[PDB]
């Protein structure tokens, strides 16, 4: 039933009554191990990733954004106060 | 722009994918997941597909209850219930992995013949749950939840090995489960 | 609010209490030091407005320690579509006379950029709603301020597992619903005008405004808010733009 070599970038197959079930290598889901991880960087995907604000781009990378009071760190995706009392942040718990 | 209908969960060994219909006429579609209480994670990004693995969603805790629903959206879009100013959508069933998933149609390995004994042994096959990305077996996802059934008129173990005397088909079970109860029988050997 | 905790000081320091006559009047969030959000509807009385007062760092209502600053409110501004007595268009936004002073106890809510909060925020699942309303649908008001969690519903959701009501108003894209439909935890009157409020990772945005309901905590029911994501560009023209003269003032909308 696997005999077909179904499962895609690098998966095992193992058959099973009336069909089979591809086991993915880590970077990859999909029935077939079809979908890349890698490579779902948009907005409404847990946020870009990024820690505030989420920009997607034509043809090129999304960035990230920070709101006023906050300054984009060198990863690329968190921000980090600029102020004293930025917004939305609890200084008595900070 | 069409909801989704017949929204339906296909698991076996923790392999989980979720079903749905019509097939697209001019929409996409987003699925939507998420524990009783947690926030809403998005898989299959508008897609034509009418199905989404949520595999790797629901391994990362197999005692969960999991909600999905499927979003549709034109062309196109992007927007909205119009109306209500949000994607239309709509819920699947929800589904807890561990009680749920159908458990693969187990394999007979090993047949040692001793003495006047046979020992027939069966294999701890591996599921879609990962610790550390590498693959947990039944017997560690399911431990002393699992038992075997031997027909060889039958008999029993929930140990992996069983033990008779002087054909050979066996049957995963977890006797505390309300629904799918009972594996399929192992190919039969002897 | 029905069903929740005490806020333990200084753990919502954008809560802002307003006044009228020294009465209690609403809730209301600090989006910057002379901004605050509130509810329409509190307005559609009020016979001096010489004096709205507006309450920041305000804990304990009875009772005084270091923290409160109180400010005349200088203009309240409400969308030119909402009609007063209805519930569309719940929104209200209020200049200060002069800034509060952010300190430990008073610190602005971030006003989330709109698609940020349509496609993030709307969908973790618990935020926190707060306040010094009733503490049950016919009960007393609260002393200290109460804080309390709900899980927000799309509103196909909200449709379907509310029970039907001759007359109730439409749920529409300016409101979302969040609570519980067993009569247990609801936010609930005088709690209007103030928060619902969405942690995401570390910071805290304002999504929500407590607008109405079918009572508090009725069985069959959640809690309805304002949808803060469709006035973003309207709160911050406003707050741009150069001040007017009057005190209310119904500023056009979209
Ligand atoms: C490869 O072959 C299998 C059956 O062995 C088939 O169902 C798959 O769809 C195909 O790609
Ligand atoms: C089977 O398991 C999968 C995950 C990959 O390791 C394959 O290379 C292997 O054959
Ligand atoms: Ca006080």
């Amino acid at each position: 039933q696997c005999a077909s070599s179904p499962c895609q970038n690098g998966g095992s197959c193992k058959d099973q009554l009336q069909s089979y079930i591809c086991f993915c290598l880590p970077a990859f889901e999909g029935r077939n191990c079809e979908t890349h991880k890698d490579d779902q960087l948009i907005c409404v995907n847990e946020n870009g990733g990024c820690e505030q604000y989420c920009s997607d781009h034509t043809g090129t990378k999304r960035s990230c954004r920070c709101h006023e009071g906050y300054s984009l760190l060198a990863d690329g995706v968190s921000c980090t106060p600029t102020v004293e009392y930025p917004c939305g942040k609890i200084p008595i718990l900070e | 722009t069409v909801a989704a209908y017949n929204l339906t969960w296909k698991s076996t060994n923790f392999k989980t994918i979720l079903e749905w219909e019509p097939k697209p006429v001019n929409q996409v579609y987003t699925v939507q997941i998420s524990t009783k209480s947690g926030d809403w994670k998005s898989k299959c990004f508008y897609t034509t597909d009418t199905e989404c693995d949520l595999t790797d969603e629901i391994v990362k805790d197999v005692k969960q209850t999991y909600l999905a629903r499927v979003f549709s959206y034109p062309a196109g879009n992007v927007e909205s219930t119009g109306s209500a100013g949000e994607p239309l959508y709509e819920n699947s069933p929800e589904f807890t992995p561990y009680l749920e998933t159908n458990l693969g149609q187990p394999t007979i390995q090993s047949f040692e013949q001793v003495g006047t004994k046979v020992n027939v042994t069966v294999e701890d096959e591996r599921t879609l749950v990962r610790r550390n990305n590498t693959f947990l077996s039944l017997r560690d996802v399911f431990g002393k939840d699992l038992i075997y059934t031997l027909y060889y008129k039958t008999a029993k173990t929930n140990t992996n090995e069983f033990l008779i005397d002087v054909c050979f088909s066996v049957q995963a079970v977890i006797p505390s489960r309300t629904v799918n109860r009972k594996s399929t029988d192992s190919p039969v050997e002897c | 609010i029905v069903g929740g905790k005490v806020c333990p000081k200084g753990e919502c320091p954008w809560q802002v209490l307003l006044l009228v006559n020294g009465a209690q009047l609403c809730g209301g969030t600090l989006i910057n030091t002379i901004w605050v959000v509130s509810a329409a509807h509190c307005f559609d009385k009020i016979k001096n407005w010489r004096n709205l007062i507006a309450v920041l760092g305000e804990h304990d209502l009875s009772e005084h320690d270091g923290d409160e600053q109180s400010r005349r409110v200088a203009q309240v501004i409400i969308p030119s579509t909402y009609v007063p007595g209805t519930t569309n268009h719940d929104i209200a936004l209020l200049r200060l006379h002069q800034p509060v002073v952010l300190t430990d106890h008073v610190v602005p809510l971030c006003l989330p950029e709109r698609t940020f909060s349509e496609r993030t925020l709307a969908f973790v699942r618990f935020s926190l709603v707060s306040g010094w309303g009733q503490l049950l649908d016919r009960g007393a008001t609260a002393l200290e301020l109460m804080v309390l969690n709900v899980p927000r519903l799309m509103t196909q959701d909200c449709l379907q597992q509310s029970r039907k009501v001759g007359d109730s108003p439409n749920i529409t894209e300016y409101m979302f619903c969040a609570g519980y439909s067993d009569g247990s935890k609801d936010s609930c009157k005088g709690d209007s005008g103030g928060p619902h409020a969405t942690h995401y990772r570390g910071t805290w945005y304002l999504t929500g405004i407590v607008s109405w309901g079918q009572g508090c905590a009725t069985v069959g029911h959640f809690g309805v808010y304002t949808r803060v994501s469709q006035y973003i560009e309207w709160l911050q023209k406003l707050m741009r733009s150069e001040p007017r003269p009057g005190v209310l003032l119904r500023a056009p909308f979209p």
